[PDB]
C-alpha cells in the first residue's frame, strides 16, 4: 500500500502500546504485530497490526536490529511521527 | 517462534 505519515500522542506514563517482531537480523522489516487496546497507537487511529515501521520522528528503521528499533522507539516521547506502510 | 516479538 502508500507509505503513509501518522502521528500519536503520548504521555510520559505510558507505552507506545504497540508489540514488534522482526529486524534487519532476521531479514524481515519492523512489523507491528499488536495494539493494545485503549493504549497511544489505538488512540492515534492511524497504526495498524501488519504496518511496517519505516521511520520514527525521522530515524530510519528499515535497515535496524530487533533490539536497535525497541531502543529507538522507545526514547520517543510526546507527540510523535511515524512513517508507516502497510503491505 | 524463530521471530522476537517485544512490547513496547
Amino acid at each position: 500500500g502508500p507509505i503513509r505519515k501518522v502521528l500519536l500522542l503520548k504521555e510520559d506514563h505510558e507505552g507506545l502500546g504497540i508489540s514488534i517482531t522482526g529486524g534487519k537480523e532476521h531479514g524481515v522489516p519492523i512489523l507491528i504485530s499488536e495494539i493494545h487496546p485503549g493504549q497511544p497507537a489505538d488512540r492515534c487511529g492511524g497504526l495498524h497490526v501488519g504496518d511496517a515501521i519505516l521511520a520514527v520522528n525521522g530515524v530510519n528503521l528499515r535497515d535496524t536490529k530487533h533490539k536497535e528499533a525497541v531502543t529507538i522507539l522507545s526514547q520517543q516521547r510526546g507527540e510523535i511521527e511515524f512513517e508507516v506502510v502497510y503491505v | 517462534s524463530r521471530l522476537p516479538t517485544s512490547k513496547i
